[PDB]
């Protein structure tokens, strides 16, 4: 859960990295509800058709991450 | 780097294969079961 | 009364139809530097005259076309969007705050924000006959 | 009309609102979020469902989402 | 009653059909 | 003769076949838009037009043609059609609210179309029309036949 | 073999279903 | 279901045989080994019955195909450990060492099975399974 | 615009949307604006007696048109020889030549062969005469009078059954088994024992003379008291000829088993004896009588109904040939043909459907936490697995299918069928009206297996992933039909669970096509003699495309030609109109909505400028069919084609050789 690095396995049902580790790169933002900014290896499906490139980071849910 | 990428790579390798199954099949006849 | 100079453009087949007439048209005004020449959403060019220019379109996405994709690339960003009724009802749409809705601005409610996220939406099982949506 | 709901998760990067062809999206003040930013949805009338603001979105299980019903003139996009 | 199927198809397919189509129409446009 | 655009802003060019004098002649004389006839009339008119129109396909190029009976093909052929458009017409009259809105080739198109008391009235004209027209075909055909 | 009197009956019988149609389907409108 | 020696219609087709090699005996050679297989009646073709027709052809298909599985597994283990960005120059461009060393680890899966099943080493946790 | 009624989103919808998706939305009644659980029940109850009443009047249009129109006497008289006849011709458009051509079966006018076999089954039940079947067919019309009358009622107030006695659907349950099923097999058993086995045995039984009549001599002394041997009397000779008192035995419930070798089919008795069985089994169950779901969802409902018709109808189309229980059906190749193809065509159908109703279910009704660890949780917990495995069998039985059929292909072109990869059925041989299963067959299934394992994974990742994937986490929002999620994820074309019903109704069709095609190819083989044709080209696919497609057409394409017409005109002309609407499938199939979009807006814009034709205008702003109404169309086209033409083909190819 540390801001440098971190392993967090998400547990966010709707995420393309649901139960996958991820280092997290940001510190959490005291009143934000999804601080987490998590970086996780594989990319999402983001973008238009055939966009090769998606998101790589996404602001996890504190509750949902875990160490 | 061009015999890394994909293509070439698998072009000299499947042309090996290929090749490789032709001549087995070139020597061997028709084998349908093993004998 | 949204009165400016129509841009000079010989006519088109792209234009407003029996719906402008019958329903609502739109009307884009914008103040051009230049006596420069611009792609006609309806499909051709036409060349927009010295100063307030204003243009009768038949849907808000071509008025916003002309406006996001052309005016603002040639730098102009005075374009204000008029929904027209047959009656003549002018009214201004796009920049309502007078402010490009990109910049956050005061007195502007957050409209349908909603504080669950996407993951927390209800099934609809629960809520068959109720006449609730998972969004509401 | 299409009803555009912003979820919880906005990132405030205002990618939405200048994707949306119609402008229905403004970029209003909030203190949900570090951004300082959601996304409102008033002129939903004019919302023809295009989706390029959930195309544009760029957060997981995206905040921004289209959802398409008792299309109208202004939803079928028709000039006529 | 030989005759009942040149009198029954054209009833029912041309005048039946048509009545139906003028008052689906009516019906979807109403 | 050149493409210009009334109202630039509509769809709508003004060109030699839409705008031209001798096309606004025509069109606007043509009993849908001539200015001074009785709803009916314009249906009597177009009625007449059409069914005798009508009358030649159907006796030239249906089944039975050559033969006498052709004739009375084409006469039946050609109301039945009138009689189906004239269904159209009531069932469109009764649905329709809308009217002819002024075009380049018709700044006046008028009132017998466009409210449910014109189309009625031209629709009997149609009918009456259309199927005098058939009639008076197959009239004429029998009698140029035989002179 | 079937007389035109049985097949006058089967029709007037089968305008009955007719009718019935016509309300159950008023019905579920 | 009768040997293709005893079926009358194998004969029939063995005299008038198309050589597929260039070789002139290739049919002569092709209907003597096919003799063996049993052939139905009828058609004179002989027929596959689920050891020697099916089992043993298929044991070495797997084993092949266990090769090949194993070799790109291995290149993958090899992909995710050589550098911390596997896919960049690691599929797209084939690292030959790392693929020949993954090649001759390759075939020795068999052996290689006992150990991978051990301690279940090839599966990865339910939970750890990315699935929404 | 008022239509549809029901549903105000759509109702101002000032396009022609509004019509279209109002025929599409119209039985949807739980989605109607303001349906509750109760009125919907009691709307579905009503719909359900119109259904009925149209099933009867079906039937009683079959009664009435054999009867009124038909040759069902001369057939009795020659039953092997006499083409059954299904109704009149009158059609204005037809030349003296097709007049003549139609003119078939000694009718004096033209007629429709029919290829149902119900000629058959009315013969076989006992009907003998057209007065048998005008009665029928008048009753038929009183009972959908009834049926009628009956939704009517039902709907009225007075008599408007209220949301009890549909929450009491295990009595239902019960009451199906026995009081349904139960009642109305012994019943049946009841007429084939009075009237059936009777007329069988060339003893004429009217309503008049039945209360005169007993079945069985000794018989209504024995029942309760020694029944079953008195029941087992004088087996029917080998000599019995059906409907002749020569070889008429007395039994009427036996199990002599076989097929009585005048007519090929089931012995009468023998059925009497299974219907008595199947009715006791079906009381005493009944007497002796997921559960939250099944109960709570309508679609759980249907859909395992649908699935349950899946199943009992392809059994019947399955056992309807193998077992006839018709007389002469055995011998009238065609309808045995069309009857199979009809029941497993059908039986697709019901399957997808049942699917379909499961992904309904699982968007509408399924809730998570209502049943916390039910069956239908456990599926979804590992989706994936599911999915991957039917995947595996998929890509392996297709791989391994295609590559045998592909390899036999090549050898067989380049002159070596020796080399074919020829893989006898020995399970098949073990087991085994049971017909020669060869390599061929063997291939044949091993096809047919693969393709029913691609639609069973394409109509359940559908019904699995209905809720939703990584590639939209909530699909249960937007519902089961809605077009897609737009192109913003590397696009999401046929996401929605409804795309998967689409793309699983292809792989039905392509799967019961490849049964139908297996059946009708072996079956006209062995109705010709040649069944060695089957056997020796059915184990590449040349064989199928050359022996079958192409060799089985050239009567039904030469239905008519420049030199004239025969009786296979209007099915020659069928054969191209489901080429026809096959192919239109295509053009909704692979255009999709924008492209036509654009166009019709060029042609709004030429109706409003073109002189005279401007004075009338559409209500309905014109539009391009929906994304999904482009699926569904072409859907319904590809379908209606497939079926059309091979219904021709079917016909076409079996009515020549007989
Ligand atoms: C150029 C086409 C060609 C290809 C691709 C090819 N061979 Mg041959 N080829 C051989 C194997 C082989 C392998 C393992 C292989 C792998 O793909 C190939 N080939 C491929 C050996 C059996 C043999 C050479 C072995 C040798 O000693 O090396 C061989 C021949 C021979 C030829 C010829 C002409 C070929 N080939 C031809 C080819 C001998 O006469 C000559 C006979
Ligand atoms: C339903 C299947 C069918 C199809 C698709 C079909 N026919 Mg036939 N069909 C014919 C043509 C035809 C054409 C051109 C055509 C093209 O699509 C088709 N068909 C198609 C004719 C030969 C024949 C005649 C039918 C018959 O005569 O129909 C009436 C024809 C009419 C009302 C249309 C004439 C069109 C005008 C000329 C347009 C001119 C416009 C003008 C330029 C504008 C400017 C005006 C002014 C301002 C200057 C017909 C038959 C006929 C039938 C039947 C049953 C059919 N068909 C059947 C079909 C006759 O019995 C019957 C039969 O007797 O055949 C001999
Ligand atoms: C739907 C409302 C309606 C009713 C109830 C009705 N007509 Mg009309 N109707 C006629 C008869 C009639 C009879 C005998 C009759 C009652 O017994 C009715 N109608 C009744 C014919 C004299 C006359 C022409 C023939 C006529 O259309 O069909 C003959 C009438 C039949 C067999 C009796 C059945 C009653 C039907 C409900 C009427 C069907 C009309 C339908 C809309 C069109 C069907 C297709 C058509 C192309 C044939 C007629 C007209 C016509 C119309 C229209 C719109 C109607 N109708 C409409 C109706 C013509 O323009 C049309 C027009 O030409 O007249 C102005
Ligand atoms: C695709 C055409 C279609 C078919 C084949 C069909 N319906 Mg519908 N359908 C119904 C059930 C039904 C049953 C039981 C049934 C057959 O099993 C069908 N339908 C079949 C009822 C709910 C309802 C009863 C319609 C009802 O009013 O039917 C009138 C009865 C008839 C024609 C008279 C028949 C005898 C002619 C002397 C119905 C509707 C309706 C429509 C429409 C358009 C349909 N349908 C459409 C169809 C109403 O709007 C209308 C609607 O308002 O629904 C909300
Ligand atoms: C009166 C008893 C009767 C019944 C029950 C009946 N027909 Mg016929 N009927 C036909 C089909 C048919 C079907 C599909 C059908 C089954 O429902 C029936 N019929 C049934 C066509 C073969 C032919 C077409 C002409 C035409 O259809 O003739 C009129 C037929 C009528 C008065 C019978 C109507 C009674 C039906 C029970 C209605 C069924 C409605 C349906 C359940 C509701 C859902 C609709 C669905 C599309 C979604 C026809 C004939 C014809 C007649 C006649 C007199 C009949 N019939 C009579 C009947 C022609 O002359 C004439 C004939 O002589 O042809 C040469
Ligand atoms: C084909 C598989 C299938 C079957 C067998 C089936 N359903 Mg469903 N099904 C319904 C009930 C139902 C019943 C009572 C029932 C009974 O057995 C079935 N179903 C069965 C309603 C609950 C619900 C409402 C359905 C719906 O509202 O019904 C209205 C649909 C209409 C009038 C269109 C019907 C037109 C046919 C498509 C094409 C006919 C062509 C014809 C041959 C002409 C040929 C010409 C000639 C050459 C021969 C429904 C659903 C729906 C679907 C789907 C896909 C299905 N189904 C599928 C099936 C919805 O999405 C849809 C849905 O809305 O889901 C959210
Ligand atoms: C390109 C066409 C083709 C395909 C797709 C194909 N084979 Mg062959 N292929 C084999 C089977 C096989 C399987 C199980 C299979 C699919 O998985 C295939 N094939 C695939 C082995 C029996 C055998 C190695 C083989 C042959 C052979 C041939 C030939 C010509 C083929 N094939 C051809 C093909 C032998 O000479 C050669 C031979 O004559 O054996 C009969
Ligand atoms: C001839 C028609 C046709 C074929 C061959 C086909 C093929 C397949 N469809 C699949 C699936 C589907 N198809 C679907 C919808 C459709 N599919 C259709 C038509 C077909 N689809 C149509 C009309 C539809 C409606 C849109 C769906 C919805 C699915 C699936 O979910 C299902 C799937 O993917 O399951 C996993 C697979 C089912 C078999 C399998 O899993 O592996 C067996 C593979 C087979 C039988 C063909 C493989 C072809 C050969 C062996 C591959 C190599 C060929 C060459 C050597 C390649 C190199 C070529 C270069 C040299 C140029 C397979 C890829
Ligand atoms: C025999 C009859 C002809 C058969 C083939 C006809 C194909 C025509 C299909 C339309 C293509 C027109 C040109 C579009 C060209 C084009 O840009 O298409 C575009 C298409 C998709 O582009 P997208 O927009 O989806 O990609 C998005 C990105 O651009 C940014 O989003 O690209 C592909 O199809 C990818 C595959 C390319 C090719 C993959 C195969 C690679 C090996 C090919 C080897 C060929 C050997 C040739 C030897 C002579
Ligand atoms: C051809 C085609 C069209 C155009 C076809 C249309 C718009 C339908 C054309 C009209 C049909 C022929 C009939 C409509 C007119 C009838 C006269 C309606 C009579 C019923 C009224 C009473 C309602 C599409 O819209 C489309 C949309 C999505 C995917 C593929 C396609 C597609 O392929
Ligand atoms: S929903 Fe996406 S684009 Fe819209 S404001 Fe939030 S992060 Fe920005
Ligand atoms: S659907 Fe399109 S037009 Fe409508 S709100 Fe989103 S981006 Fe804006
Ligand atoms: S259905 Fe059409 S609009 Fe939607 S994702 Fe597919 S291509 Fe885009």
């Amino acid at each position: 859960m540390v801001q440098r690095g971190s392993k967090v396995r998400i547990l966010r049902p709707e995420s393309y990295w649901f139960r996958e580790i991820g280092t997290v790169a940001s510190v959490d933002q005291s009143g934000i509800k999804y601080p987490v900014i998590v970086r996780f290896d594989t990319c999402n499906y983001n973008g238009i058709s055939g966009t090769a490139a998606g998101i790589n980071t996404n602001n996890f849910g504190v509750h949902e991450l875990e160490e | 780097k061009f015999f890394s990428t994909a293509p070439v790579i698998a072009l000299v390798f499947f042309t090996l294969t290929a090749g490789f199954l032709v001549e087995l099949n070139r020597f061997f006849p028709d084998i349908l079961f093993f004998p | 009364t949204l009165t400016g100079q129509t841009p000079l453009f010989g006519g088109s087949t792209g234009g407003l139809l029996s719906s402008a007439e019958t329903e609502e048209k739109y009307a884009i005004t914008w103040t051009s530097p230049k006596q420069q020449v611009f792609e006609m959403p309806t499909g051709g060019a036409a060349v927009m005259n010295e100063g307030e220019n204003l243009l009768y379109l038949a849907r808000k996405e071509q008025c916003l076309a002309l406006g996001l994709r052309q005016l603002r690339t040639k730098k102009i960003m005075d374009y204000k969007i008029y929904r027209v009724l047959p009656d003549g009802s002018n009214t201004l749409l796009h920049p309502k705050d007078g402010v490009f809705p990109e910049k956050s601005n005061e007195g502007r409610a957050a409209v349908n924000s909603v504080a669950r996220s996407i993951g927390e939406n209800p099934n609809p099982g629960a809520i068959k006959y109720t006449g609730k949506k998972a969004y509401d | 009309s299409h009803t555009v709901k912003i979820y919880d998760t906005c990132i405030g990067c205002t990618q939405c609102v200048r994707a949306c062809p119609t402008d229905v999206l403004e970029m209003v003040p909030w203190d949900g979020c570090k951004a300082g930013q959601i996304a409102s949805s008033p002129r939903t009338e004019d919302c023809v469902g295009c989706k390029r603001c959930e195309t544009a979105c760029p957060t997981d299980f995206l905040s921004i989402r289209v959802y398409l019903g008792a299309e109208t003139t202004r939803s079928m996009g028709l000039a006529y | 009653s030989d005759i009942l199927p040149a009198i029954m198809t054209p009833l029912v397919v041309l005048i039946g059909g048509g009545a139906a189509m003028t008052a689906f129409f009516y019906y979807v446009e109403r | 003769l050149v493409k210009h655009g009334g109202d630039p802003l509509v769809g709508d060019l003004a060109t030699p076949v839409n705008s031209s004098g001798i096309v606004k002649a025509w069109i606007n004389n043509l009993p849908a838009y001539r200015k001074g006839m009785s709803a009916n009339a314009r249906g009597l008119e177009i009625g007449m037009a059409h069914g005798y129109y009508l009358y030649g396909p159907f006796a030239t190029s249906g089944p039975i043609r050559g033969t006498t009976m052709s004739l009375v093909s084409g006469v039946l052929s050609a109301s039945a059609v009138v009689i189906v458009l004239s269904v159209a017409i009531q069932i469109y009259s009764s649905v329709s609210s809308a009217k002819p809105l002024p075009s380049v080739t018709t700044a006046d198109p008028g009132s017998d179309f466009g409210t449910k008391e014109g189309w009625s009235a031209v629709g009997s004209g149609f009918l009456i029309g259309g199927c005098g027209g058939a009639v008076i075909a197959g009239v004429l055909s029998y009698a140029i036949a035989a002179f | 073999e079937l007389s035109d009197l049985q097949i006058v009956i089967a029709l007037v019988v089968a305008l009955l279903p007719a009718l019935l149609a016509l309300n159950l389907g008023s019905a579920l409108s | 279901l009768v040997p293709c020696s005893e079926s009358p219609k194998f004969q029939e087709r063995a005299a008038k045989a198309r050589n597929t090699t260039a070789d002139p005996n290739s049919g002569q050679k092709r209907f003597e080994m096919y003799s063996s297989a049993l052939c139905g009646p009828e058609d004179g073709l002989p027929r596959i019955i689920a050891a020697g027709d099916f089992l043993i052809p298929g044991l070495f298909f797997i084993y092949i195909a266990g090769g090949i599985g194993n070799s790109s597994r291995n290149y993958q283990i090899a992909n995710r450990k050589k550098n911390a960005k596997n896919p960049a120059m690691g599929e797209i461009i084939i690292d030959v060492p790392l693929a020949v060393s993954s090649t001759i680890a390759g075939m020795a899966w068999p052996l290689t099975a006992f150990r991978e099943l051990t301690s279940g080493e090839l599966t990865v946790p339910d939970s750890d399974v990315t699935v929404s | 615009t008022k239509f549809p009624s029901f549903s105000q989103d759509l109702a101002q919808d000032p396009t022609t949307r509004r019509i279209w998706y109002g025929i599409a939305t119209v039985h949807d009644f739980e989605t109607h604006d303001g349906m509750t659980e109760e009125n919907l029940y009691q709307k579905i109850f009503a719909t359900h007696f119109g259904h009925l009443s149209i099933i009867f009047l079906w039937s009683a249009g079959h009664l009435f048109h054999v009867a009124w129109q038909g040759n069902f006497e001369q057939w009795i008289q020659d039953p092997l020889t006499i083409r059954p006849i299904a109704h009149a011709i009158w059609d204005p458009h037809l030349g003296d030549a097709a007049t003549q051509a139609f003119t078939q079966a000694g009718a004096s006018g033209p007629v429709d062969l029919c290829y149902s076999g119900l000629y058959q089954w009315w013969y076989t039940i006992g009907m003998r005469t057209n007065g048998d079947l005008y009665i029928g067919s008048v009753f038929l019309m009183i009972v959908a009078a009834v049926m009628l009358f009956a939704g009517w009622l039902h709907l009225q107030p007075k008599f408007r059954p209220s949301l009890a006695w549909f929450r009491d659907a295990e009595s239902q349950m019960n009451h199906h088994l026995a009081v349904l099923f139960g009642a109305s097999s012994l019943g049946w058993t009841g007429h084939l024992i009075h009237v059936a086995i009777p007329e069988a045995r060339g003893q004429h039984v009217g309503w008049d003379n039945f209360l005169s009549t007993m079945p069985h001599p000794a018989g209504l002394a024995p029942f309760f008291t020694g029944r079953w041997g008195v029941y087992a009397q004088n087996p029917d000779t080998a000599g019995h000829i059906f409907g002749t008192s020569e070889g008429a035995g007395t039994a009427i419930i036996t199990f002599i088993g076989g097929f009585h070798p005048q007519t090929e089919a089931l012995w009468l008795t023998d059925i009497a004896h299974h219907h008595l069985a199947i009715a006791v089994m079906y009381i005493i169950a009944g007497h002796m009588y997921l559960y939250d779901t099944y109960n709570e969802s309508l679609h759980f409902q249907l859909g395992f109904h649908l699935a349950a018709l899946g199943v009992i109808t392809s059994v019947v189309a399955q056992h309807m040939y193998s077992l006839p229980s018709y007389a002469f059906i055995s011998q009238d190749h065609v309808t045995q043909a069309a009857l199979y193809t009809h029941h497993q065509y059908i039986a697709g159908i019901l399957a997808i459907g049942a699917f379909a109703h499961g992904g309904i279910f699982f968007v509408r009704d399924y809730d998570p936490e209502r049943n916390k660890n039910n069956v239908l949780a456990r599926a979804l917990e590992h989706k994936e697995a599911i999915i991957s495995h039917l995947s595996w069998v998929s890509m392996f039985s297709g791989f391994h299918t295609l590559g045998v059929y592909v390899h036999n292909d090549t050898v067989v072109a380049f002159g070596t069928p020796e080399k074919q990869i020829l893989v006898e059925p020995i399970f098949a041989q073990w087991i085994q009206p049971f017909m020669s299963q060869g390599p061929g067959d063997f291939l044949v299934h091993h096809g047919i297996a693969f393709s029913l394992h691609v639609t069973v994974l394409i109509c359940v990742k559908g019904c699995l992933d209905a809720r939703g994937s990584k590639l939209m986490p909530d699909k249960k929002d937007f519902g089961y039909s809605f077009p897609c999620d737009g192109p913003g994820r590397g696009g999401t074309c046929d996401i929605s669970a409804w795309d998967s019903f689409y793309l699983a109704f292809f792989w039905m069709l392509n799967t019961i096509g490849w049964i139908v095609f297996y059946f009708n190819w072996k079956h006209l083989a062995i109705w010709s003699g040649n069944e060695a044709q089957f056997n020796t080209n059915s184990t590449y696919l040349m064989g199928w495309l050359r022996d079958y497609l192409w060799g089985y057409s050239a009567q039904l394409i030469n239905g008519y030609t420049p030199f004239g017409v025969n009786s296979l005109s209007v099915w020659a002309w069928i054969f191209l109109l489901g080429h026809l609407c096959w192919a239109t499938g295509f053009l909704f199939l692979i255009s999709w909505r924008g492209y036509w979009q654009e166009l019709i807006e060029t042609l709004v814009w030429a109706h409003q400028r073109t002189p005279l034709a401007n004075l009338v205008t559409w209500k309905d702003k014109p539009v391009a069919l929906s994304i999904v109404q482009g699926r569904l169309v072409g859907l319904v086209h590809f379908a209606v084609g497939y079926y059309v033409t091979y219904a021709a083909f079917v016909i076409g190819a079996t009515a020549p050789l007989g």
